[PDB]
């Protein structure tokens, strides 16, 4: 990818960042990222993803904005309210950051879509809300090698993997498969939502060292950050 | 038997951790015992719904423990 | 205070949250906070303080919005180039929740004036750059006993500390006496932000935990999260 | 002594951790020591542009260390 001038000077803060400079700028602009679930996460997390630079995105979300997800979904509005998440999260993402190229897929898919659609993205957000989706982005994402941020929170209590989907490296049923309204506090899909931004960013380029192998997990309620390591499940169903 | 519990786990079971003796073989054994000493107790710690951490290593609830062994209780999270 | 339908439903996700309810919203509602710096982690701040339904922001800071500032600042824009952050602030904050009460103050305030408009709130954010700003915050937040929620954040690293002021527990000089352009990663000050908002409103509303005696310090690089306990010290200028 | 390194502070040095011998009384003994291997070093730990914690806990350059203390630099941050 090259930079405009104006590019340059927007990225200027992450140019000058040691390691990443204009070729981490350039991977950035480059990367297609899908992010799935334009709600809480999906919102925190694109935002960042777009001011950022992340040249193409796509947004994958069925539902409609309603006036209980403005309490923390804030690219969406009182005036969004009806309209479809990966529209209202659209407009406001392309006001973030004009230069990106936002594409908004309004469907709830299948897994032969899904494939299609992960096969064709550098990296997938899993910013959702049922191990369903998860597990189907996780499956397609595995078999494809998109690695894959999954970032998860409700209550107060959040939590962040990266799966890179490399030799050894467990994946998302590896945990699912040790488990089987609330409520959610804003802030909370603010932090986690930014550390899938951070984390996508820093795979997309290359830079520093993901969340691969462990769950970061965020205690709000006190403040705490707990990281346990995440090992591979010899029989895990998609990666065993 | 450092025995920690999280957010969730932590918030209704009303402690944030105990020590306990090493009189536990595993994870899923310490589990219900844990559960059964109060309805609390068993939605905190109810199956299905819980993580298993031991020695900061997560684990199915078979793992097994030791004296010296830290287990860590705390919700999964699909919600986002 | 007193929650209309249309709010409890807005904040419903968080009036459902256990020991929160309806007087933790309503505590929100009638909260004034101070918000110094709309900058990167004031934007990334007060957007969920906004969103959460904190009824009274003050928005306090000098400066004008900057192309650059776009990498990462995600309430100002393209169109707000040129205007006092405050200003972009206010309008982008407004548009997440209307039923705030936001007033920008566009100033570099001294000592005197500092100490009257924190007096006037319940909870100061510290999001600015420089530390003798965030000594003076300190200071007059020492003196009137009026908690201040610190963030910083440059290139890959971040920080928090809730000072609620107790007999016995440091202040930012405590800190700011162990030390005497650069980048930064635009989700960085989500990450920071979110959690300044998380730790502000886990105060206003007596919910959980403060990160009080203790500086969380985020490494973005690794991922990682060190908390490192914060002792007063004996001759502190301000609180020894 | 585990004297660990965090986010510019390891950036600059190249090494998360550097398991010492237990041969320094403090920290502002360490931090000379340390810093005196390298421009780079210096840099890092650099005075002024440095907090330091002993022990999970952040100490003035005058904590004083001993076997089995972990010391940790890492930078403050006063940017936002
Ligand atoms: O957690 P939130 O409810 O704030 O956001 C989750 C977001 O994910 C969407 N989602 C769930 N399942 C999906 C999906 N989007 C696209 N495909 C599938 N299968 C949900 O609508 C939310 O906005
Ligand atoms: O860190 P950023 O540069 O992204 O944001 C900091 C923000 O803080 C403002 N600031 C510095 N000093 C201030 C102040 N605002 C109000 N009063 C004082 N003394 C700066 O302009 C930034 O926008
Ligand atoms: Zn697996
Ligand atoms: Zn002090």
């Amino acid at each position: 990818a090259e930079l405009s001038d104006q590019e340059m000077l927007r990225y200027n803060r992450q140019i000058i960042l040691r390691g990443f400079d204009f070729d981490g700028q350039e991977a950035l602009k480059d990367s297609r990222v899908l992010i799935v679930g334009l709600g809480g996460l999906g919102c925190a997390a694109s935002q960042y993803l777009a001011s950022a630079g992340v040249g193409n995105l796509t947004l994958l979300d069925f539902d409609t904005v309603s006036l209980s997800n403005l309490q923390r979904q804030t690219l969406h509005s009182d005036a969004t309210v009806g309209q479809p998440k990966v529209e209202s999260a659209r407009d406001a993402l392309t006001r973030i950051n004009p230069h990106i190229a936002i594409t908004p897929v309004n469907a709830l898919l299948d897994d032969a879509e899904l494939a299609a659609l992960i096969a064709e993205h550098d990296l997938v957000l899993d910013c959702t809300d049922n191990v369903a989706v998860r597990n189907q982005l996780n499956a397609g994402c595995f078999a494809a090698k998109v690695p894959l941020v999954s970032g998860a929170a409700i209550r107060m209590e959040g939590q962040i993997t990266v799966f890179t989907y490399q030799d050894g490296e467990p994946c998302y049923r590896c945990l699912s498969r040790l488990f089987g309204e609330a409520g959610v506090m804003a802030p909370l899909i603010g932090v986690i939502g930014s550390l899938q931004a951070m984390e996508a960013i820093k795979m997309l380029a290359g830079y520093g060292k993901p969340a691969s192998g462990k769950i970061v997990m965020y205690d709000a309620m006190t403040c705490q950050f707990r990281e346990m390591k995440l090992m591979r499940n010899p029989g895990c169903e998609v990666c065993g | 038997i450092k025995v920690l519990f999280f957010a969730q786990v932590r918030e209704l079971v009303g402690t944030d951790a105990t020590e306990v003796a090493a009189d536990f073989p595993t994870v899923e054994a310490l589990r219900q015992h844990m559960a059964a000493q109060s309805d609390r107790w068993a939605l905190a710690l109810e199956d299905g719904k819980l993580l298993a951490a031991v020695n900061q290593t997560l684990v199915s609830f078979d793992h097994p423990l030791t004296d010296g062994d830290e287990v860590a209780f705390f919700p999964p999270v699909t919600g986002g």
